[PDB]
């Protein structure tokens, strides 16, 4: 869903 | 999957703020499959002992406790976050990740696990949050979309508010999100349904589509609290 690295 | 929003990157955040070492013993909160506490074993060697209201879920955990050589640190358990089956000052830390915002009674829950950690202890949060005003439209499509109604008014204000009774903020990064382009959504749609239908892709669509306008108005905070 949500991509932070 | 079964992960905290974020991810390897959310673990990272917590073993760094969190000060997570190989001398930790971590309560792995609505634990799924247990990715949270399995992935801090493997890259720091603490022990765990996970919860979760799914039987075979738990057991997926155990199992890939047992397959990693790391069943006697890292143990699973059917119980519910309102009823811990711990002792007082069991944890070092507590992997809250997104769930306080899902499990049935929040604050008795977040009592439990002030009760379980031990002094100075960490709760570590992942938690989604409104940044922006969002119309009652768009979360009653989110309601009707996957039987869940947000609460807009879950801010950073009122998380704050919620767990600064009995903790003290630490450390806190927060990431705006964002929605996709129809095509964009569409694609990964598609991508997932034909290589990992129309019916499926329609429904997927249907379900999705309020969720990714949701995003616009939310964020993602990634929080250590500490037991006060
Ligand atoms: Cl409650």
């Amino acid at each position: 869903x949500x991509x932070m690295x | 999957d079964n992960t905290p929003p974020g991810a390897e990157y959310t673990i990272d955040y917590w073993i760094k703020h969190g000060c997570i070492n190989k001398k930790s013993h971590l309560l792995d909160l609505a634990c799924s499959t247990g990715f949270s506490s399995r992935e801090c074993f493997k890259k720091e060697g603490a022990s765990a002992e996970g919860i979760d209201i799914s039987e075979s879920a738990v057991m997926v955990a155990n199992e890939k406790a047992k397959k990693l050589k790391a069943n006697n640190l890292l143990k699973y358990y059917v119980a519910d976050a309102c009823d811990l089956p711990f002792e007082d000052n069991t944890f070092t830390h507590v992997l809250g990740g997104c769930n306080f915002a899902f499990i049935q009674n929040r604050l008795i829950a977040l009592n439990e696990t002030h009760r379980c950690l031990n002094h100075m202890g960490s709760m570590c949060i992942s938690n989604f949050y409104y940044r922006r005003k969002i119309s009652d439209k768009l979360i009653n499509d989110v309601y009707n979309a996957i039987n869940f109604r947000p609460n807009p008014l879950w801010t950073l204000e009122y998380w704050h508010q919620f767990f600064s009774e009995r903790f003290t903020l630490v450390s806190e990064e927060n990431h705006e999100m964002e929605s996709q382009s129809e095509d964009e959504l569409k694609a990964d749609i598609y991508d997932y349904i034909f290589n990992r239908q129309n019916v499926f892709f329609e429904r997927f669509l249907k379900i999705r589509r309020p969720l990714n306008i949701q995003r616009d108005y939310q964020g993602v905070t990634l929080q250590i609290w500490r037991k006060k």
